[PDB]
């Protein structure tokens, strides 16, 4: 029948006897009102994961079948609210008042139902827009050690999308509840909360809800994607999801692997990260795009969960601790950051300027790793080294201040074409600022064209404007 | 002085060639010790895990 | 007839009980097709592969699609045979999943198609071929400096953005055009953004008409991902067994076949071996590679990409795979940046056919000299990087000259390149490249502009291309 | 301890301090009882529920709208391995962290605090001031440059290097010894009585070291002293 | 004596009954596929399936053969390609054997053995001169992939035509095309008329690979106790170790270093210690074994490599960088040793070349120093000149063995210094010419070494070598 | 049995001084692996010369080695072994080359083995 009884209770796992018609993945309801999901079905024992406080469930208490597969509430009313992984409001402010539901175990968009990533996501970070392009419908990994910039890089991305016709979701997994509150008040101050959803899974909660938290977040975004608006999703640690599945499995007594991890780990992460796509014109041209985060201990890029997330994505941004403690900020290592969907997600103007820089930074990393100290080497080697330092000062940027794309292409045009040779390395950070002021007051004509035609204006006019400013600068 | 300075610069250049060649050889010898140690650490942790799991 | 019923379910694993004791064999396949009785239920259309006979008339099974939504007691039926996919001319120009269903929106393959098993006993020692033969690919660098072999396993190690997809497509075109044989592409664990781009490029390059493709996605449970190589294989077996033609099989990354085997050994409850890998690594790897053989009728040759797990070639996945490989082709980015396509590094690529018994003595002498000439140039390159060209001794200049021409004559104008460029392209027979490189190494053609050798075919083309400049 | 501090925070409403000594010994106890409770093992012989227990305890130790708990903890790094699960799981809960290193304790630089691996959410240009932040990050560049340069010195030798490299090693030695201090609880361990340095003074002094004003003095004078004034006199006794 | 299968998974089954079954017995399933009984728990016998396991299902009917694991032996096996079980594979019909032997024989005990006093001439200059092997020795060929391992063994079997030896080749874990190819190569050189090839290729279940080496020695011991000398080659003992770990970790036996079940040493010794030189009371027979082990990173120092370096009476270490530097066969002199060698050389060869192995290691170091070295002395320069000629005198070509009387004559030239005059590239041609000249002109020297195993009068030999050197020309 | 009373003070002082020279050269070995002996100065040079002498003078010719190498064996009584090390440690045999110190029994044998070379 549809009623069973609990026999073992412990650590957020219970075991039931009966409940013969249950499905794998169902929702089940205990007497206390706490809900649960069936993940195992042996011949005499049904295995239950509890999705709530398990200090009131006693042995012999009843458990009853809902009849629904696991479902997350969706609707326009969720925008601007702080919510649980289950559709339950947390900020106070009353009910969420949703209209309908979606499964959290959706199938991904197939081949023949997808298109090719062809449009940009302007992050407003000089290094991320120029050097490591993310295009709508890609999966981008931010992988790095603790204390290197990470939440800083995602928060800058949401703000710099204010003008653009975008929807953004933040999925905070395993984080201390005062830290989630610091990001939210911060977003209310920048006016960001009006078009965003924060989904929260604090460190006090049963592991199972941390596991569902990334799935609930994509299940909310896919509703808007199939309706046609573009959407962006950030997961605040996939390594903290991977820990909570291992705990649930080892209490369900399933067999171990490399580091106590269940044999499903590639299947769990892949099912979540392939629900990112650019749908085609028949599907209405919507798009998800995804930003998983992974934290690596002593930079072990070879660990089990890190080897796995470096593979499923369409690129990586590896961040290094020594660059940070050396003034390079954001601390993005150019050698280990690659985008395999690169070359299509930039505006036409930026593609021409960005190509030279990748070659320029490389010819410095090789030369500098040996010759910075040598007082005099060949005249070329001096030329490459000098533009090498200026490039690493043009890529430096401040916290919580994104830069619009037209200004990025202009500063990168000037460094690449040699206008910035005369300027010393220390004042490159100020020549930048003075140039932005001069461009606004005087050069309105050049900025008009790049935004509208994504294209670069006539060289003589650009050379004239930049050469004239070089006269003004002191 | 002409012969002395010319001979000093050549002596540093071979000393540097041999020093670099010794360093690169030591890097391959050390690299293999790291890979043998890394594979043993991953076979110990999995045997202790499975030893406790077999008992329980 | 008889039927089973489901008695346990855990992730990808399921157990079935067959009460009469009439039971399925160890690699047979089972269907669940069920219509929902009440609105609480979810309709299901799953299939399962047998793995172990546990006892008490029960059988452990791995699942090929998502097992979410399964009720205990749900009925289940046995097909009497392993997974079987359609073979013949029907499967050319189409895309299919592991089971054999068509994924393309190009109709459905009919019931009458002959369907043959994924799992089959391997070829016997009274059936193989005594004498090695060399396969002429029409590509200059590959045929000269790392000759491919009929019945061989070739390995591609290369970085992203070096020409992999172009080299695969040109090989498929040359074998179909000149040697009259089809190809198969089996993508083991491939990202769904790459499958779409590949189908569009295979179609827009015109190559599609001569190839059949199997795609197994990353989002599938491990068993489906593992047996995707075994269906691409069984399709190429019909073309060698019956049509008798020679066949080519491409595998997207062999590492994910070994990873899927590890993940299935963990679900099934087996004890891990060295570096946490399955206890049956070389019996799995061998039972794949030992079907890629040159039998008397015809041969299967295979180009397989491999990922080095940590930049460690002493690991148990590289160890077992490199045991089977006969040639290794490595693609270099520096060459690609400079303008050389195909971008294959002459000095890091190997073959076991480059020995004077198999290739003959004229080929062996010509090849060794090319390697000797290029390596010496790699040395003078750091001297020329620090100081001036005038500084080199005269003999050293006589080696700089030949190396630059040799490096360029390795470059070739492909036919699939005409979408990325505006020139027709050429195929070179092995005798013509061996003759030509002998002329360059004797210096007969040194009165020539350097760029005359760029993206050209036979050596006589250089003569005419020179005249074009003047 | 926590239920007592909670009553003083919530009902009385006074602000409160909590000192917890060795919170690792909480995590370690769970392991001992895990096997006899019937739990299967995880990672490096740890409980299958490590994050869950650390979260329940730590998420109670907070400063609410009613009142504030400042909480100060010692955390034990289980086998001199900061990559172990118990410390890694702990780093996610703090607002400010100092990591102590045995290599510094061997050199006799007490307190032995890593000036790079230690971090706080209050080192932000508006939370501490522009003058403070400038000096702080500039010290962190000097000490990271000294770390890479020590490899080159150990094999090739110090005289081989440039004037800018020599001046980095000069200043980094002084900065690292001037981070050491004479405490009142080190009256028993070192004889000398002890010092309290106000923040304004600390910024003045570290700025002088970076600008080179005090580089004439010999380096041993910077060890176990509190204010920069003292360092001048300590040198006088030596005879400089 | 009847039982019933309860689990049939992964190549190991279990069966309920078979009351009188002896341990080690061959067991027949209802299907007619074979198996080995390895364990007897109180209600259940544990069976290893020695064949494809996908046709056996719970409910089948295993039956008892009545015989301990037994391998068929007889003279009819010579010239046939066979399975580990006595089953013909080449086609060509039945093997038509007469009797059987256990695969779990005891090794000839102490007091049933003797010391080695006859050579095993390989026709390879470096192995015969520097690292000698005699009948009854156990010698390890160690190396990395693609270094020359199969090439050294096959050169040995062809050259053991002339001498009255029986040779067995046991291919463990090899790709099937390489094996079919070796049989055609042996048929072309006429070798198959006196040999047996035993095959356990990679698609088969791991039990027949594990038994494959024990069937090969079991065939060779039949001939040994009847008096005729025998040789056995094992093509990968490291692949035998891998298949034993897989069978053990499926029976849930606890692991160890790597994951190797501790019974790796016992496995390897049980096989290698049946090689013996029987004494005159036993009829003076001999086995000899040449086991092969592959090593990761070309490093001598690892678990399975060191374990077989313990059971043998020497080792031959082959190096990959020597192989890529033109030295073929690629033999490291410093790390390669013979412990029963010193008695296994003919009298002329002891006198000619015993200080070559140690002196040649000294050149290897002094060359490595000299390249980085700037200025050398006269006694170092003279040593550097002889060392180069020795390395070119030890270079050979594939499938071309040199008779032992011709070996001692070319080595006499190098050790006594006549070859010092000739420029280096010419050394290989000087060696082909001297062998032709010996054939056409110098027959008296070649008659003396064969009968007396002894060297002729020094004046006559010095005269002859000067006479050849007049006829020879240069560049 | 290495204690002043058991061995005598002369043997004890000789054994400890030999073990001190060998430990210094197991630390110098990390720098001479890369640069060679140009980096070494003063005491480093003298210590490496004497360590090379000591390490080869601990090697011997055995009667049981006759089945492997044609040389005869040697038995060195204890009073002789101590005397040789002291002359090596003092530096009385600094002039003789390192290849003359290998596979011998007594210090007299090193002098005749050097004289055969003439180096
Ligand atoms: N671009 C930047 N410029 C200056 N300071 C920065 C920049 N990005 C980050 N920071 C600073 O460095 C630290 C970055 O902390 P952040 O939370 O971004 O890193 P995290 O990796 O999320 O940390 P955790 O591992 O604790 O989650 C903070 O002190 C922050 O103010
Ligand atoms: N003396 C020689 N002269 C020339 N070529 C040789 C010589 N010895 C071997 N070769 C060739 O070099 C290669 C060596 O392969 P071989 O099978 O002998 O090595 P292996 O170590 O057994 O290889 P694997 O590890 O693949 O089993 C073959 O092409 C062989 O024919
Ligand atoms: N043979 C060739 N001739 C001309 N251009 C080529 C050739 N091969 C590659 N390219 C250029 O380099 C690109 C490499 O793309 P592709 O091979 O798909 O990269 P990947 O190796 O990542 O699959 C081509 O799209 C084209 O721009
Ligand atoms: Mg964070
Ligand atoms: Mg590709
Ligand atoms: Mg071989």
């Amino acid at each position: 029948s549809d009623v069973g009884t609990v026999i073992q209770v412990g650590d957020g796992i219970a075991r039931a006897h009966g409940l013969d018609n249950v499905m794998s993945g169902e929702l089940v309801e205990f007497a206390n009102g706490v809900m649960g999901m069936a993940l195992n079905l042996e011949e005499n024992n049904v295995g239950i994961v509890i999705l709530g406080p398990y200090t009131g469930i006693k042995e012999g208490d009843e458990v009853r079948r809902t009849g629904r597969i696991m479902e997350v509430p969706v609707g326009e009313a969720l925008i601007g609210r702080v919510v649980n992984p289950l559709g339950q409001p947390v900020d106070g402010l009353g009910p969420v008042e949703t209209t309908e539901t979606r499964p959290i175990e959706s199938r991904a968009p197939g081949v023949m139902d997808r298109r090719s990533v062809h449009e940009p996501l302007q992050t407003g970070i000089k290094a991320i827009d120029a050097l490591v392009p993310i295009g709508r419908g890609q999966r981008e990994l931010i992988i790095g050690d603790r204390q290197t910039g990470k939440t800083s890089v995602a928060i800058d991305t949401i703000i710099n999308q204010k003008d653009q016709n975008m929807i953004s979701i933040y999925v905070a997994i395993g984080q201390k509840e005062s830290t989630v509150r610091t990001v939210v008040e911060t977003l209310r101050k920048h006016g960001a909360l009006d078009y965003t959803i924060v989904v929260t899974a604090s460190a006090s909660q049963p592991a199972p809800l941390l596991f569902l938290a990334p799935y609930a977040g994509v299940a909310m975004g896919e509703y808007f994607m199939y309706k046609g608006k573009h959407v962006l999703v950030v997961y605040d640690d996939l390594s903290k999801q991977a820990a909570a599945y291992r705990e649930l499995s080892l209490l369900l007594r399933r067999p171990p692997g490399r580091e106590a991890y269940p044999g499903d780990i590639f299947y769990l992460h892949s099912r979540l990260l392939e629900r990112a796509a650019k749908l085609s014109d028949a599907k209405g041209g919507g798009s998800l795009t995804a930003l998983p985060f992974v934290e690596t201990q002593a930079g072990d890029i070879s660990a089990y969960i890190p080897t796995n997330v470096i593979s499923i994505t369409d690129g990586q941004i590896f961040l290094q601790s020594d660059l940070f403690f050396s003034g390079v900020r954001p601390a993005i290592n150019a050698g280990l950051s690659v985008s395999r969907v690169g070359g299509a997600a930039q505006i036409k103007a930026m593609k021409k300027v960005a190509g030279t820089l990748r070659l320029d930074l490389a010819a410095y990393r090789e030369l500098e790793a040996f010759a910075q100290f040598g007082s005099d080497l060949d005249k070329a080697t001096q030329a490459k080294l000098a533009r090498g330092a200026r490039t690493v000062e043009v890529l430096k940027q401040d916290l919580h201040q994104p830069i619009p794309v037209e200004k990025q292409v202009l500063i990168i045009y000037a460094l690449t074409r040699g206008f910035l040779d005369d300027i010393p390395v220390e004042d490159v950070r100020r020549f930048e600022k003075e140039f932005y002021l001069f461009l606004d007051q005087n050069g309105q004509h050049l900025l008009e064209h790049i935004r509208t035609t994504k294209d670069l204006p006539n060289e003589d006019d650009l050379n004239k404007a930049i050469e004239a400013f070089k006269k003004t600068f002191v | 002085l002409l012969d002395a300075k010319a001979s000093e610069h050549a002596a540093r250049m071979t000393a540097m060639k041999n020093a670099t060649d010794n360093a690169n050889e030591l890097i391959r010898t050390l690299t293999l010790s790291y890979n043998r140690a890394r594979q043993a650490a991953i076979t110990q942790e999995i045997t202790e895990i499975v030893a406790g799991a077999n008992a329980l | 007839m008889t039927r089973g019923r489901v008695i346990q379910v855990m992730g990808p694993v399921v157990d079935v009980k067959f009460e009469n004791g009439h039971l399925p064999a160890i690699y047979n396949a089972l269907k669940i097709q069920h219509k929902a009785r009440n609105e609480n239920e979810v309709d299901i259309d799953l299939t399962l592969e047998v793995a172990l006979h546990l006892g008490d008339d029960t059988v452990r099974t791995i699942a090929m699609a998502s097992t979410d939504g399964l009720i205990r007691g749900m009925e289940v039926i046995d097909t009497g045979a392993p997974i079987s996919v359609p073979v013949g001319e029907v499967t050319l120009g189409r895309v299919f999943n592991v089971l054999g269903e068509p994924i393309d929106l190009e109709g459905d393959i009919p019931a009458d198609a002959r369907r043959d098993p994924i799992h089959r006993p391997a070829p016997k020692f009274e059936e193989l071929a005594t004498e090695v033969e060399i396969l002429e690919t029409g590509i200059k660098v590959v045929d000269l400096l790392a000759p491919y072999i009929k019945g061989g396993k070739i390995g591609l190690f290369g970085g992203a953005g070096v020409g992999k997809t172009v080299l695969i497509q040109e090989l498929i075109h040359n074998i179909a055009q000149e040697h009259g044989g089809i190809s198969v592409f089996a993508g083991v664990g491939d990202r769904t953004r790459e499958g779409n781009d590949l189908y569009h490029e295979m179609k827009d390059s015109g190559v599609i008409s001569k190839t059949a493709m199997v795609f197994g996605q990353m989002n599938e449970p491990p068993g489906a991902r593992m047996r995707v190589a075994l269906t691409g294989l069984t399709m190429a077996e019909y073309f060698r067994d019956e049509q008798g033609q020679d066949v080519l099989l491409f595998i997207d990354n062999i590492f994910r076949f070994t990873q899927a085997g590890s993940e299935v050994s963990a679900l099934l409850g087996r004890m891990p071996s060295a570096v946490g890998y399955q206890p049956t690594l070389a019996t799995e790897m061998g039972q794949l590679q030992e079907r890629i053989t040159s039998t008397a009728k015809g041969s299967i040759t295979s180009i397989q990409a491999i990922y080095v797990p940590a930049d460690d070639y002493t690991d148990p996945a590289p160890a077992t795979t490199f045991s089977h490989l006969d040639a290794t082709t490595n693609l270099e980015r520096k060459l690609a940046e400079m303008g050389i396509y195909p971008a294959v590094d002459p000095l890091a690529s190997t073959s076991r056919a480059l020995a004077p018994e198999i290739v003959g003595e004229e080929h062996y002498q010509v090849a060794r000299k090319v390697q000797q000439t290029l390596q010496r140039y790699k040395e003078l390159q750091d001297i020329i990087a620090i100081l001036g060209m005038d500084e080199l001794s005269d003999e050293d200049k006589l080696v700089v000259h030949r190396a630059r021409r040799i490096q360029f004559f390795l470059s070739q104008n492909f036919h699939v390149a005409e979408q990325f460029t505006g020139q027709p392209g050429s195929y070179v027979p092995v005798k013509e490249t061996v003759r030509g490189f002998k002329e360059i190494l004797e210096g007969k053609y040194d009165h020539l502009p350097e760029d005359a050798f760029r993206l050209v075919g036979r050596i006589e083309e250089v003569v005419e291309k020179a005249k074009a400049m003047g | 301890g926590l239920t007592m501090a909670e009553y003083f925070r919530d009902e009385q409403g006074q602000d409160v301090l909590l000192f917890i000594d060795n919170i690792f010994r909480f995590t370690q106890a769970g392991s001992e009882v895990s096997a006899l409770l019937g739990r299967m093992p995880s990672a490096v012989g740890y409980q299958p529920t490590l994050a869950t227990e650390m979260g329940q305890l730590q998420e109670r130790i907070t400063s609410t709208a009613k009142g504030s708990i400042t909480s100060i903890q010692a955390i034990y790094v289980p086998a001199d391995d900061y990559t172990d699960p118990a410390p890694a799981t702990t780093f996610s809960h703090l607002d400010a962290t100092t990591n102590l290193e045995r290599k510094l304790a061997e050199m006799g630089i007490y307190p032995a605090v890593d000036p790079l691996a230690s971090t706080s959410r209050a080192l932000a240009p508006e939370i501490v001031g522009e003058e403070h932040y400038q000096v702080a990050r500039k010290v962190q560049q000097t000490l990271q440059r000294y770390k890479e340069l020590q490899d080159i010195i150990a094999i090739l030798g110090m005289d081989e290097l440039s004037d800018e490299d020599k001046l980095v090693v000069h200043r980094a030695r002084r900065i690292q010894f001037f981070l050491s201090q004479n405490f009142h609880v080190a009256e028993q361990f070192t004889g000398q009585p002890g010092s309290y340095v106000p923040v304004k003074e600390t910024v003045r002094g570290f700025k002088e070291i970076l600008e080179g004003k005090y580089d004439h003095l010999p380096e041993d004078a910077f060890r176990l002293v509190g204010r920069i004034e003292e360092v001048v006199e300590k040198a006088k006794a030596m005879g400089v």
